[PDB]
């Protein structure tokens, strides 16, 4: 199995989630 | 070897693509939620409201800044704001805390931004058009308005003030 | 040279590349000054001593945006996405047209550059009315961009000539990429051509008194989104079809590569309201529709992330790398043509993450028109696209010129690529963080040094980045000229095949490749999608026009 490619998409997913949920929290804080 | 690697790569790629689609779908649902709440008030009105930028300072609701704040409901105020090179009128904009504020903003010259620091109010102001957004200030105090659309050499010092009274 | 006689397309390709890199050098000169500004340090006095024609921060920013993001990117795209398909097919482009395209771009550039340099069009690379630039800016820019319509003709011609000689064969991979790319661009480009012909040109010539700013921005952003995919896809063509060979492996899937490009053809254009979330007079339902479709345009890059990572992993294992990290270590980190796109791909992770935030309608109110936006796009175009182009020079330049890269020039290239990457990452941190603290973009903030005290920390990152990138830029200029002005010529280097990768083939779906090769049909679907996404709004806007007078505020 492509464990290396999976590691990359894990880093990508975590980054997307941190960015998105982070800004979502800011949006509500400023609402 | 190459056949086996290829098979495994495609199998796990399909799993990734389904996951990524799921994630994007969850974001869409979370956005839809925002649209059903009071926080969506900052989305500009879609309806076209045309005005003439060459007469806005002489006739109509932007002509006298001291009359810009109008009570339009039991707990609602409409505020006629002019964004212009390089400032905002009235200055300050004075509103009660806990009231729904309907900002109606236009420009007599070029495009300006209207970004109220500490809030989600962030709206482009186009000459000839009225930008209408809504917000309720929960905390009293002074809020800065920043022009965040390049409008010429005066852009970086173009600021205004909203005072939210207790 | 007998080489240029047999392959005249090498010389025209070289002219596009060199003109592009010159534009990049000139536009980039302003970069370190801008990064210092975003670090609250004013170095404009120094800049004006060196370049006395520079009248303001904003004239510099206009030059930076136009030269780097419009000129360099277009010229790179025209070089790569004509020359690569031509070499894959082993066919000659219509050379009359190729040279016409170059001269249109060169003349267009000269014509708009004059007013820019004379401080007559300090309106930024978006040129939003009613800010009113000199007619030569709009005319020169229109001619520059229309150069690409010739390129579209050239590649469609190559493809049709090849299909005539090879009835019932599927389009080869690189040529499939280029065909769908150029067809996407044609549809994409209509917004700006309409904006220029109907509004900006008659206005700047004094034929009409005003322009409606809302209709102008709407037409602008019809093109303004897909133009970024126009910038990206030449880099993607290299990353899919050349990089795996440079890495020591193979492309792990031809079909998945074609599928990514097909999705770009369908989804790049009908999404531009994501630049207009903060605009009045556009219905919120239509904003939500574009938001959803923008989240969909992210899918081809999410796909690319896996297809490419798996190809690099395969290369690393072929070269002896074992475990979970060994495959990375085993890759050819001594080759700048490998290193540059790979570093660009790493920075594209946070770049992509920020793009998905931007696309999310209400979340855009947090970040719109703040420093966050430049933080996002420097990761995408100033890092990935630019690095892929810089790396290309270590394989593409010798192929076009016969000029060898010395071991010393190779090492200098590694240094440039790493410093450029690192400087972009540091600046991205400073800009995203400043953006979250409400610092506006497009602002000479160093001239209001007490206005943003909360941003003191990220401002330090911006100063550091300005310094790092200045060094990277100076080393790049030195490196590029050392190659372009070197004496030696080895014609066998110009006659060598391009380093195109082999593909791992499997039982697959030959039917999927056949389905994707229905290009005429997919082009029609793409066009319909644009009609459905833009039509209803544009009908309303055109029936309620409110033109307003122009202004010069510089
Ligand atoms: C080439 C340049 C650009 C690309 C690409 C790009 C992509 C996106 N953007 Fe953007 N952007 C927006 C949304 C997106 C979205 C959803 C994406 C998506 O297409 C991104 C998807 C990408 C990913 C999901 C990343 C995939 C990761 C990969 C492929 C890397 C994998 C790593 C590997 C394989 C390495 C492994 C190797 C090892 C050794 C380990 C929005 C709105 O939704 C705005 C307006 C905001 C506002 O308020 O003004 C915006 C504004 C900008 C502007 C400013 C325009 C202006 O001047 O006003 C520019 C120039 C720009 C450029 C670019 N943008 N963007
Ligand atoms: C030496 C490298 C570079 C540095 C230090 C640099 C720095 C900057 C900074 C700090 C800004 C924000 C300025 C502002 O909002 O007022 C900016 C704007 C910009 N940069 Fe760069 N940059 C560089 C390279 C590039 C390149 C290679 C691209 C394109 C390929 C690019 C495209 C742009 C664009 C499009 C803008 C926005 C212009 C506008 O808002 O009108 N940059 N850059
Ligand atoms: C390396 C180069 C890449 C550049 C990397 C860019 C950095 C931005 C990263 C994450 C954004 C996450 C948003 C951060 C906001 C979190 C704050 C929070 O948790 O919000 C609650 C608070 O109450 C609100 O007021
Ligand atoms: C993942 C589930 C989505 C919940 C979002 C969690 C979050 O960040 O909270 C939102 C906001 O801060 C609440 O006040
Ligand atoms: C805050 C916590 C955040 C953490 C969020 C979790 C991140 C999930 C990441 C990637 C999923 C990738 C998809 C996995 C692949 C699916 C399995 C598959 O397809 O494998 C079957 C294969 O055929 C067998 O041989
Ligand atoms: C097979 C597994 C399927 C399960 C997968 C389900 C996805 C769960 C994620 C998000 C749900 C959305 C939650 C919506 C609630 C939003 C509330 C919120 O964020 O509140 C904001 C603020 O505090 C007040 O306005
Ligand atoms: C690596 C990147 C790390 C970045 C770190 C994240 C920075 C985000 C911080 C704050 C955003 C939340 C804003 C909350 C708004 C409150 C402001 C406020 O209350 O001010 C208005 C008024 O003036 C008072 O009376
Ligand atoms: C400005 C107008 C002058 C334009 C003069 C353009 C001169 C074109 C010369 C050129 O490169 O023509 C291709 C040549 O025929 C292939 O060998
Ligand atoms: C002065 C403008 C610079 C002119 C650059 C020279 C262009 C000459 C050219 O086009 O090359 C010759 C011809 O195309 C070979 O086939
Ligand atoms: C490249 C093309 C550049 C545009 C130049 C000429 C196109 C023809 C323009 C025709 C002029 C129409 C203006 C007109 O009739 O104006 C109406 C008036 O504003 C209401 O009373
Ligand atoms: C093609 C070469 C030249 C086009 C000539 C165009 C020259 C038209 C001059 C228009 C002008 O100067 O503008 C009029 C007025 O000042 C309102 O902007
Ligand atoms: C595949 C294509 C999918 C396209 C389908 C997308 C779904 C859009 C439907 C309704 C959005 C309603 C949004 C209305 C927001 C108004 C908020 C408001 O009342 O503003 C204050
Ligand atoms: C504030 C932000 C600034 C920090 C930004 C840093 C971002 C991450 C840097 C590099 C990742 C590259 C990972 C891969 C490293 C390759 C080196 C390697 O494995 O080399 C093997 C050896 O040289 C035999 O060739
Ligand atoms: C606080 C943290 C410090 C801030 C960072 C300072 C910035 C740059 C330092 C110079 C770094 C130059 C990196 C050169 C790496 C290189 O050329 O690596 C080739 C390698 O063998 C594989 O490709
Ligand atoms: C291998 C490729 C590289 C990809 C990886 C790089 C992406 C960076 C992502 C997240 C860092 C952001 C750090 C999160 C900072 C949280 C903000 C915080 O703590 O803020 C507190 C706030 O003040 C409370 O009100
Ligand atoms: C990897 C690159 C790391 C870069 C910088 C280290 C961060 C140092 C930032 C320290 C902030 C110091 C500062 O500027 O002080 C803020 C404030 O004004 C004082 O009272
Ligand atoms: C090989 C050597 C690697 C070098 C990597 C250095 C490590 C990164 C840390 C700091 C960068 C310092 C640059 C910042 C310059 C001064 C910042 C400034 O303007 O000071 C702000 C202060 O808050 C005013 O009150
Ligand atoms: C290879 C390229 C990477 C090279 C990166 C090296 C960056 C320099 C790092 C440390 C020296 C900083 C020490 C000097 C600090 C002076 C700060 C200063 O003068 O700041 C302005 C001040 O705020 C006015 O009021
Ligand atoms: C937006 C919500 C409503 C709209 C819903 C959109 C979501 C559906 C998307 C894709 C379906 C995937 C179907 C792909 C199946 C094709 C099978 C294939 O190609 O795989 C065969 C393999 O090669 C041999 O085993
Ligand atoms: C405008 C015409 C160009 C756009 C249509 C491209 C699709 C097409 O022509 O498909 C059939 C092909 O020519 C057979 O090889
Ligand atoms: Cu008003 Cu910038
Ligand atoms: O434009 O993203
Ligand atoms: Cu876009």
């Amino acid at each position: 199995k492509p464990k290396g490619a999976l590691a990359v998409i894990l880093v990508l997913t975590l980054t997307i989630l941190v960015f998105w949920l982070g800004v979502y929290a800011v949006f509500f804080a400023r609402g | 070897d190459e056949h086996k690697a290829h098979k495994a790569i495609l199998a796990y790629e399909k799993g990734w693509l389904a996951f990524s689609l799921a994630m994007l779908f969850v974001f869409i649902a979370l956005i839809a939620y925002t649209l059903a709440t009071h926080t969506a008030g900052v989305i500009p009105a879609g309806k076209l409201e045309r005005v003439d930028p060459t007469t806005v300072r002489q006739e109509g609701p932007w002509a006298d800044p001291a009359q810009a704040v109008v009570q339009t409901g039991p707990n609602q105020y409409t505020v006629y704001v002019l964004a212009f090179a390089f400032g905002y009128q009235p200055n300050p904009i004075e509103v009660p805390q806990g009231a729904e504020i309907v900002f109606k903003i236009t420009s007599p010259d070029v495009i300006h931004g209207f970004h109220v620091e500490g809030t989600n109010i962030n709206v482009e102001v186009l000459p000839g058009e009225v930008s209408t957004v809504r917000y309720t200030f929960k905390r009293p105090g002074e809020y800065r308005i920043i022009c965040n659309q390049y409008c010429g050499l005066g852009h970086q010092n173009m600021f205004g003030t909203i005072v939210v009274k207790e | 040279s007998r080489v240029y006689e047999a392959y005249p397309e090498k010389k025209a390709t070289l002219y596009f590349l060199v003109l592009g890199f010159l534009a990049l050098i000139v536009g980039s000169l302003f970069g370190p000054f801008q990064a210092l500004n975003y670090g609250n340090v004013d170095a404009y006095p120094l800049l004006k001593r060196l370049l006395p024609f520079v009248q303001s921060y904003y004239q510099g920013l206009t030059l930076h945006g136009v030269l780097n993001a419009i000129v360099f990117t277009q010229l790179f795209a025209q070089a790569i996405m004509v020359y690569l398909p031509a070499r894959e097919l082993n066919m000659r482009p219509n050379m009359g047209l190729m040279w016409l395209s170059w001269w249109m771009a060169f003349i267009g550039l000269v014509v708009f550059a004059l007013p820019l340099l004379a401080n007559e069009a300090t309106v930024l690379y978006t040129f939003y009315p009613p800010l009113k630039g000199h007619w030569a800016f709009y005319l020169g820019a229109s001619v520059f961009v229309l150069s690409t319509w010739v390129s579209i003709y050239i590649v469609l011609d190559l493809w049709r000539r090849w299909k005539a000689a090879n009835p019932g064969k599927v389009t080869p991979l690189v040529t499939y990429m280029a065909v769908v790319f150029w067809l996407m661009w044609f549809l994409a480009s209509l917004g700006l051509v309409l904006e220029a012909v109907l509004f900006l040109l008659p206005w700047s010539f004094g034929l009409v008194e005003g322009v409606d700013p809302l209709v102008a921005r709407t037409l602008f952003w019809w093109t303004g989104h897909p133009i970024v995919y126009f910038w990206l896809l030449p880099a993607y063509a290299i990353i899919y079809t050349i990089l795996p060979k440079q890495a020591g492996g193979k492309l792990v899937s031809d079909p998945m590569a074609r599928l990514a490009f097909l999705l770009f053809l369908l989804l790049s254009t009908p999404v531009g309201f994501h630049h207009q979330f903060a605009d009045p007079g556009i219905d919120p339902t239509w904003k939500m529709i574009h938001s959803v479709l923008t989240l969909f345009v992210a899918v081809p890059s999410l796909m690319t992330a896996f297809t490419v990572a798996a190809s690099l992993e395969f290369a690393g294992r072929l070269r002896g790398g074992r475990g979970l990290f060994g495959w990375i270590r085993a890759l050819p980190w001594d080759n700048p043509a490998f290193v540059a796109p790979v570093l660009g791909l790493l920075g594209f992770i946070p770049g992509g993450a920020g793009g998905i935030v931007n696309a999310s309608f209400t979340l855009d109110y947090v970040v719109h028109n703040t420093a966050w936006v430049p933080g996002h796009f420097h990761l995408q175009v100033a890092s990935l696209v630019t690095l892929t182009a810089m790396g290309s020079l270590y394989w593409l330049l010798p192929n076009l010129t016969g000029k060898p890269i010395s071991d010393a020039q190779r090492r200098l290239g590694l240094a440039v690529v790493w410093l450029w990457f690192l400087g972009m990452m540091i600046m991205a941190v400073g800009l995203h963080w400043a953006g979250l603290l409400n610092v506006p973009r497009r602002a000479y903030i160093a001239q209001v040094p007490d206005a943003y005290p909360h941003a003191a920390v990220p401002m330090v990152f911006n100063v550091l980045a300005g310094i790092v990138l200045l060094v990277a830029l100076l080393l790049f200029i030195y490196g590029l000229f050392s190659v372009l002005l070197s004496r030696e010529r080895k014609p066998e280097l110009a006659e060598a095949p391009l380093p195109f990768a082999e593909v791992i083939s499997g039982p697959e779906d030959r039917r999927l490749v056949l389905a994707m090769d229905r290009i005429g049909f997919w082009f029609a679907v793409a066009a319909i999608l644009v009609v459905l996404a833009y039509g209803p709004t544009l009908v309303q806007l055109f029936g309620h026009l409110n033109p307003v007078p122009g202004w010069r505020l510089w």
